[PDB]
Formats: C-alpha cells, structure tokens, sequence
C-alpha cells in the first residue's frame, strides 16, 4: 500500500500556534515526503 | 499560481514534466461558536 | 457529531517550461463538490 502523511496535521492540528513554531525545527517535514514519495512511486515499478 | 509555487519547491527557475506535490489545503473556519450553561448569578465568594 | 474540515494534498500536472505554461491541479481525495467557494479571496490561497 502507498500512503501519504501530512506532517502539519498529524503533529499540531488544528492549533494555529502550535504550527507557527513547528518550523523553527527545519525542513524535517520535507525529508519525510521525499522519501514517502520514493516509496509511492517504486510500487507502481513493481507491478510494472 | 500553481507554477510558481511548483518553483520555489523544487528550487530553480525550470520545471520538468511531471506531476509534482507541492503543499496541502484546508477549508477556512466560517466563524466562532461558544456554548456555555445558561445558568447566570453572581456567586458568593466575596465573603470568604 | 464532529466531522473534521475537508482537508487533502495538493499537486501539480505540468509539461516542461520550454513546451507551455499550462499547468493542471490535482486536488487528492476532494469531491469535486467539496472543494471551496473560493469567487475572489476566501481561502488561505493555495496553489489557487
Ligand atoms: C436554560 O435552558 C433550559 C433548557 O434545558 C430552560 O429550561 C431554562 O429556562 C433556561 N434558562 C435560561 C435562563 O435560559
Ligand atoms: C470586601 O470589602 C472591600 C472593602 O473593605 C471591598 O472593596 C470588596 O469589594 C469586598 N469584597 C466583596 C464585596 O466581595
Ligand atoms: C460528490 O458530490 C456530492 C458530495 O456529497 C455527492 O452528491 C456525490 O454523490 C459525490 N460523489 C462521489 C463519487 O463522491
């Protein structure tokens, strides 16, 4: 199965606050999607 | 627009074919609710 | 009941830039019902 996850919501919410210095940690978030998205698109290279 | 915004993702001023995943979206609040008792008095701690 | 806001990714379907400017908007699991009345400004604006 290929699934995707939204780091702002899965860590704040829906607190505004909360996310305003989640990105004072960097781009954590979008080392994450990167390698989600790798995964994604080799399955559909498998069934290939 | 989309464009731009597939752009500043991927850092550079050219954009390959492809379909790229750029950012999420969220339905704006429509307003605000508070729900509180209606039970109104004043309550007697000043004699304490 | 509480139903959490319509949320979902977003992507991008564009040919290189030498070929157009064109581009196409994927919105990741949205009805196509679902997606905001947005006539001039209402939402957060993403990839518009
Ligand atoms: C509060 O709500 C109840 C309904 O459960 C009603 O009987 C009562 O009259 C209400 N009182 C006021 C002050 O709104
Ligand atoms: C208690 O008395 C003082 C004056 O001595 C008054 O300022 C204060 O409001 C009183 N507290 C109450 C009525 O809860
Ligand atoms: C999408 O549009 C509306 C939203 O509920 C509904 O009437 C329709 O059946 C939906 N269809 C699908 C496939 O989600």
């Amino acid at each position: 199965t290929k699934t995707s996850v939204d780091c702002t919501m899965y860590i704040c919410g829906d607190s505004t606050e909360c996310s305003n210095l989640l990105l004072q940690y960097g781009s954590f978030c979008t080392q994450l999607n990167r390698a989600l998205t790798g995964i994604a698109v080799e399955q559909d290279k498998n069934t290939q | 627009d989309p464009l731009s915004e597939t752009k500043c993702t991927l850092k550079s001023f050219t954009v390959e074919k492809g379909i790229y995943q750029t950012s999420n979206f969220r339905v704006q609040p429509t307003e605000s609710i508070v729900r509180f008792p209606n039970i109104t008095n004043l309550c007697p701690f000043g004699e304490v | 009941d509480i139903t959490p806001c319509s949320f979902g990714g977003v992507s991008v379907i564009t040919p290189g830039t030498n070929t157009s400017n064109q581009v196409a908007v994927l919105y990741q699991d949205v009805n196509c019902t679902e997606v905001p009345v947005a006539i001039h400004a209402d939402q957060l604006t993403p990839t518009w």
